[PDB]
């Protein structure tokens, strides 16, 4: 990926066009990469959101309501 | 004759088992309907502590 990266930003130095299965081959280690360090955030109540009776927040917990924002 | 109060003691015991063997899981649905319609959390008990 590295490689195809520099190859793609290097090449105007000696005024070539790249060939279409460069451009395949280096969107695919991109795309690669990228799949690599993907990382989808969760979200979270909002903080005055109610917590139910069925979670026992008389002797279980002390939280009437989620924290939510850390 | 079980003369001793000892040997009269492990009988006791044996009759409580003999009795509490069989109605046992009669019981069991008893005690969670009442405390399933009483008991303020006791409809979500089994998974108080889920996430």
């Amino acid at each position: 990926a590295v490689g195809y990266q520099l190859l793609l930003r290097m090449l105007s130095d000696y005024s070539l066009e790249p060939t279409p299965q460069v451009l395949s081959n280096a969107q695919r280690s991109y795309d690669a990469l990228m799949t690599d360090t993907l990382v989808v955030p969760s979200m979270r109540r909002r903080g005055d959101f109610p917590v139910g009776q069925g979670n026992k927040y008389d002797v279980f917990t002390s939280d009437r309501y989620y924290p939510g924002d850390l | 004759m079980a003369e001793t109060l000892e040997k009269k003691h492990e009988r006791i015991m044996l009759r409580f088992d003999r009795a509490y063997s069989p109605q046992k899981e009669v019981r069991e649905k008893c005690i969670e309907a009442t405390r399933f319609a009483r008991v303020p959390g006791g409809q979500w008990e089994g998974a108080t502590a889920a996430g």
